[PDB]
């Protein structure tokens, strides 16, 4: 069609030449849009001891590596809490004690079932406890909240040297917050969009929620868009039955191409985070960034690919990123006697921030293939984030926990039907302030 | 005399550049040179129009001197001598990024290099052409 | 390896580059196992690569699930948790407290399985391993054209991506010997 | 005018002495075949021995064809022979473990190695000798070379084996009688006041001797230290058969 139109144009010319579901921070009434990324926006990835920039030697751990990882986490956070609480020493778990004694260890379960208040065990460090284990009774504690893999310090009675009567439980403590630069002061109010897969109804590869989200991005013109996998869900019906007529990787590249070419007119900057449900991508947590090549120079300046999990500085505001359903995983495994107003998701988020990790649960949940060395090297916080983005199949929420704005956008589809996404506003508080206030001033969750 | 040769040779380009110039940047033409250039432009166009173009078919009576007249060739090679030290100058052989590299210009040395890379240094007075 | 045919729904089983043996050798991707079906698996290699991705991910997941079992036959305790109380023969089991735990599906097992996945679609290697030139000529002239070899190579590459992500013998570790 | 604009360091010469461990990666089939082809070479050296006399031109001509066919290091080339050199290095480390299974097998492969080394040292041009003696620990400094003509007279009068031409083309340098041990104790040649007027081949004998000593220490280490590496040993029976 078009070629003939151009031929006819040449012929005519040549011839004629001779003639809202949830809100936070008093978000309502304010207009919701971005500057289309045209402001002084900046995106930088953080990590300690390093950031997850690329693939690693997976599938090849040995059990001493896993022992070392768990031991190092116990002793590192135990040393931090020892200094914080000014504790003198830790008694070995195997040592009998008629009076209360202070002990360092990690919470675990005596069997493969979900943790309960009778199946609790405490597993010690290598330095003081030689890695030993002891069963625990929590009923003498006035309050508690615990889960497997959690590093804790306890004081209790151990008359046999082989069972612990806990009398006090020392809480975990988060890292200090970030200290944004003068470049992070030379910026003005900005808007961030958050969305998480599947970007399809789980019965159809037609990517209708993706087109709806692209329309939302073009309509609102946000400054940054954080997009979490699955971009091609392993739990999708056509994917699971492997009926699709193109390779998973090509379909994923088409998905990214659809987002990038559809949203190029918005100007919005794009951040891409994987999920273990990304069928084309590595099935192992932590996942490295995606691999992609269709970018133009404008797209290269606007698009960035990051790991699962990831710590991202947005104009100096630290966003903690994990597509993993750690909320569902910890909800199935956390135990407590907190019968008061301490909400379940609040306790889970507090545990995430205090344990300084994007997956402190051990043993991991039944879908979570975890490489423990890469988890030790990449999945631990460099600083306490300002914003914690954590999607889940469980219902969306927004909460302020320990000074961090925790956001669960849900998922963009509830399997075969449409779901939710989220939007955030950033504005740094005045430099005269004596103490940190949240740089994230307002948040909302919206249906697709 | 030399400046006048260059004005006569590239008249549409120097005229258009001066017409475009933003405020605060120096001109390439003194006022008398600009007056001379404007006269030259008008005179040349008039001669061609009167001698041949009025007799052409109606669809061919216009021509664009901005397109017909060539442009200054900034890829020319030159010799030079430096009067102040300079650092991190990028040299591009060919035009494949895999061959790009950088050099430093020490005080009182002499070099042979393409004019396009050094053009800000000549305008700033850091180097001398010899 | 097992995968359903998109044309007739039967589940085809793959164990080699070839089906049959001797003079009756043929590509395992040549025709469907349903004798009444005309479909050729060389026409749905994309679906096979997709299923290969899912199955290899299942085996990698099985390795990373953390399952351990005790060595002692009177104990046989099964756990997903690694006890940090190690000994001269590894992690000491909490059920017996007399013998140690070992993985149910080890790294060497997963590496062997990934090599097997690579092998069953490594048409070039399989053709080179044939013992007579007659078989090589027949299989190349009748079936394994460059197009068919490229299809087999795409399935091979599907396995090779996971092998490249796996931890390849480290030469430096052999100097932990002598 | 003055203008402006990695594996060389690994093996500046085809000669190598296995001091540095190659701290990199390998494939299963790669280390397998790297070693097994050299097993064939070890047998082939002695098959050539039973064919005809050691080290003759017939030996030389056939032997280099074995190396070209078998893709291992050569008379030293200026193009990328560093790949054959590192293959030779890596495969040498791999070969330590197969025929350590018995001392007779150890001695067998050592003997064909000595024959191969003697051949390679026989091939050497002068520039190779000049740079390897300085680049290696095998220094063996020369002293007062102008006196060699007084020994051109004296050696010639005093030796059945040596001759005036050998003074120059088997270029003579001064080192002790003990570095010519078999020659002093057999009293075969002119040595005086405990010093020997020595060509390269005596230092080759010393190279072979210290190579044997270091290799024997390595074989003892192979017998002792190896069990942590022995997660797989399936090739060992096929190798000892």
């Amino acid at each position: 069609i078009q070629e003939l139109i151009e031929v006819e144009e040449e012929e005519e010319i040549l011839l004629n030449s001779y003639t809202v579901v949830t809100s936070f921070g008093l978000a309502q009434g304010v207009s919701w849009s971005g500057r289309g990324g045209a402001g002084n926006i900046s995106l930088k990835v953080l990590g300690c001891p390093e950031a997850l920039t690329g693939s690693y030697k997976s599938m090849f751990q040995k059990l001493p590596d896993i022992r070392e990882v768990l031991t190092c986490k116990i002793e590192e956070l135990g040393s931090e809490l020892k200094e914080h609480y000014k504790i003198e020493a830790f008694t070995p778990l195997l040592a009998p004690a008629q009076e209360p004694v202070t002990l360092l260890g990690q919470i675990g379960c005596d069997s493969n079932g979900k943790l309960n208040n009778k199946s609790v065990i405490l597993e010690g460090d290598r330095e003081h406890s030689s890695g030993a284990q002891i069963p625990v009774d929590l009923s003498e504690l006035k309050e508690y909240s615990l889960f497997p893999g959690q590093v804790v310090i306890m004081e209790g009675i151990n008359t046999t040297g082989r069972k612990l009567v806990a009398t006090k439980l020392y809480e975990g403590v988060p890292l200090p917050f970030y200290q944004p630069t003068e470049e992070d002061a030379d910026f003005e109010q900005s808007m961030v969009l958050v969305a998480c897969g599947p970007y399809t109804t789980s019965d159809s590869i037609t990517y209708d929620p993706l087109l709806d989200l692209i329309a939302v991005i073009n309509h609102d013109r946000p400054d940054v868009c954080i997009l979490f996998g699955p971009f091609l869900d392993a739990k999708h019906e056509q994917v699971e039955n492997c009926l699709l007529t193109s390779p998973f990787e090509d379909i994923f590249k088409q998905c990214l191409r659809t987002i990038i070419e559809g949203t190029r007119s918005s100007g919005s900057h794009l951040v891409f985070v994987p999920s273990l449900r990304d069928v084309h991508h590595e099935p192992v947590y932590p996942q490295p960034p995606f691999s992609y090549s269709d970018l133009s120079r404008e797209d290269k300046k606007q698009v960035q690919f990051v790991s699962e999990p990831c710590s991202l500085s947005i104009n100096g505001v630290i966003f903690g990123l994990t597509s993993t359903d750690l909320l569902f995983h910890l909800g199935a495994e956390e135990i407590s006697s907190s019968s008061g107003t301490s909400d379940r998701f609040s306790r889970i988020l507090k545990h995430i921030l205090t344990q300084r990790s994007y997956y402190p649960l051990y043993p991991p949940q039944e879908d979570m293939a975890i490489d423990y060395e890469s988890f030790y090297v990449y999945a631990q916080l460099p600083v306490t984030p300002d914003v914690l983005i954590i999607p889940s199949e469980l219902r969306y929420f927004v909460k302020d926990v320990l000074g961090c704005v925790c956001v669960n956008p849900g998922r963009l589809t509830k399997g075969q039907v449409g779901g939710t996404f989220a939007r955030l506003y950033l504005r740094r508080p005045a430099a005269d302030g004596a103490e940190r206030q949240s740089p994230c001033i307002a948040v909302q969750v919206v249906r697709i | 005399r030399c400046r006048l040769m260059k004005i006569e040779k590239f008249f549409p380009h120097v005229l258009e550049k001066e017409k475009t110039r933003p405020e605060g940047e120096p001109s390439s033409l003194s006022p008398e040179e600009l007056a001379f250039a404007r006269e030259f432009m008008a005179n040349t166009e008039s001669y061609l129009k009167n001698v041949a173009l009025k007799h052409m078919p109606p669809n061919l009576q216009k021509v664009d001197l901005f397109r017909a007249v060539p442009k200054p060739d900034l890829d020319s090679y030159v010799f030079l001598r430096v009067r102040e030290r300079q650092e991190n100058i990028l040299v591009e052989p060919d035009t494949d990024e895999q061959r790009d590299y950088v050099i430093d210009l020490e005080k009182g040395s002499q070099h042979l290099i393409r004019y396009k890379t050094i053009a800000p240094l000549v305008a700033s007075g850091a180097v001398q052409l010899i | 390896f097992k995968c359903p045919c998109p044309t007739c729904g039967t589940e085809n089983i793959y164990d080699n580059v070839f089906d049959g043996s001797g003079t009756d050798m043929e590509p395992s991707l040549y025709r469907c196992s349903n004798i009444d079906c005309k479909a050729s698996p060389l026409t749905f290699t994309v679906q096979l690569s997709n299923k290969l991705i899912m199955d290899i991910r299942r085996f990698i997941k099985k390795y990373y699930d953390g399952w351990l079992i005790c060595e002692e036959p009177t104990c046989r305790n099964r756990t997903r948790h690694l006890p940090l109380q190690f000994s001269r023969t590894g992690p000491l089991c909490p059920a017996c407290m007399k013998a140690t735990l070992q993985p149910e599906y080890s790294d060497k097992s997963l590496y062997t399985q990934l090599c097997f996945y690579r092998y069953i679609f490594d048409a070039e290697c399989a053709l080179e391993k044939l013992t007579t030139d007659h078989e090589k000529d027949k299989l190349k002239k009748q079936f394994f054209t460059p197009k068919v070899l490229q299809d087999y190579r795409k399935l091979k590459n599907t396995a090779e991506q996971f092998l490249s992500r796996s931890g390849e013998v480290n030469l430096s570790k052999l100097f932990a010997g002598c | 005018m003055e203008f402006s604009g990695q594996r060389n360091a690994s093996y500046p010469h085809c000669l190598q002495f296995y001091l540095q461990p190659p701290s990199e990666n390998i494939s299963l089939i790669e280390f397998e075949n790297l070693a097994i082809d050299r097993v064939k070479l070890l047998k082939s050296v002695e098959n050539l021995g039973v064919s005809y006399v050691k080290g003759t031109e017939q030996y030389q001509s056939k032997l280099e064809s074995e190396l070209r066919k078998l893709k291992f290091s050569y008379r030293e080339n200026l193009e990328d022979e560093y790949e054959p050199r590192r293959r030779d290095h890596i495969s040498h480390f791999i070969l330590r473990l197969a025929y350590c299974q018995s001392e007779e097998l150890r001695r067998w492969f050592i003997q064909q190695e000595m024959d191969l080394l003697r051949f390679r040292f026989s091939i050497l041009p002068k520039d190779k000798i000049q740079d390897f003696l300085k680049d290696s620990q095998l220094q063996f400094e020369a002293i007062s070379d102008e006196e060699k003509t007084l020994r051109e007279q004296e050696i010639v009068a005093s030796s059945p084996s040596l001759s005036g031409l050998k003074l120059g083309f088997e270029s003579i340098y001064k080192i002790p009688f003990a570095d010519a041990l078999d020659l002093f104790r057999g009293r075969k040649v002119y040595l005086e006041d405990g010093f020997a007027y020595v060509p390269l081949k005596d230092i080759v004998a010393i190279i072979l001797n210290e190579f044997r000593a270091k290799l024997s220490k390595a074989l003892a280490l192979t017998a002792r230290s190896l069990p942590a590496v022995q997660s797989d040993e399936r090739l060992q029976p096929l190798l000892n058969h």
